[PDB]
């Protein structure tokens, strides 16, 4: 290592503004900087959720695939993200394999998303035929069929239009208030593996 | 799928969307009610549009799903509260006829004017000069002559108005197959479905005269001890043997019975209980009420109330750069807001109201969990008894006693019992039967199978012979007393008072009971019991998705109103009345006449 070869991964944690749920980003890093003690000692962000392998111990392994991930949801669901509940999100906008081995990232962003006016630039979908398969995204708009009927995408009755809109104030309460969320993954061992940080010995 | 799924979707888009819309127009009320401004109150209509025009328009989408194959519960109730539209079934012409009849009652009411002739260019509304001049004053020519005079001009303008009205409302319950809109107001406590817990609308009626039938004997004998006070401190006028004359009651129509306690104590040397003074004496402020309130709150085991209150509440009136009305109400917002508008002074109370406030606050917060639809209580009397549970516990001498504030120099003995039930009796026991009166008047008018040219000599008759209260003077058929109140007039529900006194008792009895606090019904102190915290919040929480039966039943075990409640509180009392008032005589005459 040297490492003074930075790349662009820490910008996710410090952004402008951040993607709807069902655009969730998917990011690709390799041969970068894997530093990430500094991560935790970042007093702001405050959901540090580890499901995969030991959080004090994510360093100890080297990192060959990291995947990075960004969206931002609504405070209840926070909960959600974990694997192995169903509802709303987690079978309709986003899924998470029971097997998955990493970990998820949640912070405030009642300062940064508020609006007298009301925020109403972020949607998320409600509707979706039988399941979202994991790790996987769809944007398409289609209109929804609702149960049966000769209801061919017209409007109104019955059909019901997928994607409806967030809500975002400054006078909210806990429970309401924007949360943005980020997730790390790894896979191993495919194409000459690359990145691992301080390994101090 | 059948309709089922295609019902939970529907509910779903509407849960999200009348959050919403319900949001802002809270919102907007509540920046109006903090600030006046015509841009506010033209907000307001636009808001109002807007609401009503979504639950038009949601409630003809929602029609479509019949309720025979419906097997869910939960599901049904949502969507027989949803599909009914309310006044869309009546055409637009009458529509518009109702909402200026009640504009008439609204203006008659809040701009109603009786003007004395000593300043007919600068005197007094309603409020307050006609209560001061009613109830400050000991000569009883002005006080007949007010009495005479108040409904000798309202009256005649509403009589043929209140007949349009109640035939309109007739034609309303005609167009929603309902016999009467009485039978609208009683649906409030009918719930179907569920076997064993079956609550019709009928019963309410002759559950609620059963329960006045076993409290009857407490009544009338602290009526007769009120006569005999009155007897033996004003005799000049009032014959020894008549009834009680309403206008003797202190309240213009006769309500309350508060403010004859300048003339009903009996332990005139014994001081009353007043915490003001050391409340003063050690610089109180809202602040630190509110502070120990929730501090005796968690105390009790419900959880500590949400920081964004403190952020966003209006608890001291800033000076008077602005206007405002401070009356005390507990607005619930929703998404997670809560508040409270209130204009503190310092006086005990302010504190019971503060707790009261706090208390239905509490409330509001339990169900937040509920859809949108579910987000209400039981019934229209949980939230008033829920509210004053604590406003009756923290009036206790020993809770004063505890929070530091009252000096341990005080004794408890039977004087302060006694004192402390004569208060809380001339509070109840006076206002019961008036509210049962007020509210089978309306109950068999609104059916309309009573005659119409002798309402006011049936009216009072049948007064008399129930509350024992004779008029002053006669009254011709042209008048229509009865509708000098302010809840008969704006179409409110008055049923709930009754419902309010019952269920706070049952609430009390059944809290101190499994609290353990071994002593006197009064003495009882919910705080310190996680216990009766936790049988409170595991009905407290449902808020209405099952029958206001099955919640009566979590928190007291009995499945209906009971009075035996209502008897063991004033038990010291009753003692004492019928130990010391044998030699009174006791009921009133059948055969006074004025
Ligand atoms: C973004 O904010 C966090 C807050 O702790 C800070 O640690 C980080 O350095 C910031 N990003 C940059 C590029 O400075
Ligand atoms: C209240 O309204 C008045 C008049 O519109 C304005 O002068 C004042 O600044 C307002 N105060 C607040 C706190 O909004
Ligand atoms: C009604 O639907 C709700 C939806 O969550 C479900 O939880 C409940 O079990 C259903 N009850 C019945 C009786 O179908
Ligand atoms: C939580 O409750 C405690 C009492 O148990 C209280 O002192 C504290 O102020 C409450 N939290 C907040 C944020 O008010
Ligand atoms: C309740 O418990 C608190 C905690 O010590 C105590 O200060 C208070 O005096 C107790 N009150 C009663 C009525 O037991």
């Amino acid at each position: 290592p040297n490492i003074t070869n930075l790349c662009p991964f820490d910008e996710v944690f410090n952004a402008t503004r951040f993607a709807s749920v069902y655009a969730w980003n998917r990011k690709r890093i390799s041969n970068c900087v894997a530093d990430y003690s500094v991560l935790y000692n970042l007093a702001p962000f405050f959901t540090f959720k580890c499901y995969g392998v030991s959080p004090t111990k994510l360093n100890d392994l080297c990192f060959t695939n990291v995947y990075a991930d960004s969206f931002v949801i609504r405070g209840d669901e926070v909960r959600q993200i974990a694997p192995g509940q169903t509802g709303n999100i987690a079978d309709y906008n986003y899924k998470l394999p029971d097997d998955f081995t990493g970990c998820v990232i949640a912070w405030n962003s009642n300062k940064l998303d508020s609006k007298v006016s009301g925020n109403y630039n972020y949607l998320y979908r409600l509707f979706r035929k039988s399941n979202l398969k994991p790790f996987e995204r769809d944007i398409s708009t289609e209109i929804y069929q609702a149960g049966n009927k000769p209801c061919n995408g017209v409007a109104g009755f019955n059909c019901y239009f997928p994607l409806r809109s967030y809500s975002f104030r400054p006078t909210y309460g806990v429970g309401h208030q924007p949360y943005r969320v980020v997730v790390l993954s790894f896979e191993l061992l495919h194409a000459p593996a690359t990145v691992c940080g301080p390994k101090k010995s | 799928s059948t309709i089922e799924e295609q019902a939970k979707t529907f509910l779903d888009k509407f849960n999200h969307e009348a959050e919403d819309l319900f949001y802002q127009s809270s919102l907007a009320s509540w920046n109006y009610n903090t600030n006046i401004t015509e841009e506010n109150v033209q907000n307001m209509n636009n808001a109002g549009d807007k609401w009503s025009a979504f639950l038009k328009e949601q409630s003809t989408l929602a029609q479509m799903y019949p309720l025979q194959e419906i097997q869910n519960l939960t599901v049904k109730l949502q969507l027989q509260a949803l599909q009914q539209n309310g006044s869309s079934v009546l055409s637009e012409d009458k529509s518009k006829r109702l909402n200026t009849i009640l504009n008439t009652m609204s203006t008659i009411y809040s701009t109603g004017k009786v003007c004395n002739p000593d300043n007919p260019q600068e005197c007094l509304l309603l409020e307050p000069g006609l209560n001061e001049i009613m109830a400050n004053s000991l000569d009883y020519n002005e006080r007949l002559w007010a009495w005479e005079s108040w409904r000798s001009e309202v009256g005649k303008q509403l009589r043929p108005l209140y007949e349009e009205y109640v035939v309109l409302k007739n034609e309303m319950a005609r167009a929603n197959h309902y016999e009467d809109y009485g039978d609208y107001w009683r649906g409030d406590y009918e719930v179907n479905g569920v076997d064993g817990y079956d609550y019709s609308r009928g019963q309410l009626i002759e559950d609620v005269e059963h329960t006045f039938e076993e409290i009857k004997p407490l009544y009338e004998h602290l009526h007769a001890y009120v006569r005999a006070k009155l007897m033996n401190a004003y005799p000049s006028y009032i014959s020894p043997i008549g009834c009680l004359p309403a206008h003797l009651l202190g309240d213009m129509w006769g309500r309350f019975w508060t403010n004859l306690y300048s003339l009903t104590v009996p332990f005139g040397q014994k001081p009353n209980i007043d915490v003001t003074d050391a409340m003063v004496d050690q610089a109180w402020d809202a602040q630190r009420i509110f502070k120990e309130a929730e501090k005796f709150f968690v105390s009790v085991g419900l959880p500590n109330m949400t920081q964004g209150f403190w952020e966003n509440s209006m608890l001291t009136d800033p000076g008077n750069v602005q206007k405002a009305v401070c009356h005390p109400t507990a607005w619930d917002l929703g998404k997670g807001d809560f508040r409270i508008l209130m204009c503190t002074k310092v006086t005990m109370d302010d504190f019971l109201t503060a707790h009261h406030e706090m208390g239905h606050i509490q409330y509001d917060m339990a169900y937040a969990a509920q859809p949108f639809l579910l987000r209400n209580g039981a019934n229209e009397g949980f939230h008033e008894a829920v509210g004053e549970i604590m406003s009756l516990s923290a009036a206790t001498p020993k809770h004063l006693k505890s929070i530091g504030l009252l000096s341990p120099d005080f004794q408890e003995d039977n004087e302060t019992e006694i004192n402390f039930l004569l208060k809380q009796a001339l509070t109840i026991v006076g206002t019961l039967p008036f509210t049962y009166m007020l509210e089978k008047w309306r109950w068999m008018v609104f059916k309309g199978e009573i005659p119409k040219d002798q309402w006011m000599k049936k009216w009072w008759e049948m007064k008399r012979e129930i509350v024992g209260v004779v008029e002053p003077v006669p009254h011709d058929e042209t008048y229509c007393d009865p509708a000098s109140l302010f809840h008969v007039s704006n179409d409110y529900s008055f049923i709930r008072y009754y419902t309010r006194t019952l269920y706070q008792f049952q609430f009390q009895e059944a809290l101190c009971q499994a609290a353990k606090h071994e002593g006197p019904l009064h003495k009882c102190d919910i705080s310190n019991s996680t216990e009766a915290g936790q049988k409170l919040f595991n009905m407290l929480r449902l808020g209405k998705s099952e029958p206001w039966t099955l919640a009566l039943e979590n928190v007291v075990g009995a499945k209906n109103m009971n009075v035996r409640p209502l008897l063991n509180y004033f038990e010291p009392l009753f003692t004492w009345l019928k130990d010391q008032n044998k030699n009174s005589f006791v009921g009133w005459s059948t055969d006074w006449s004025p």
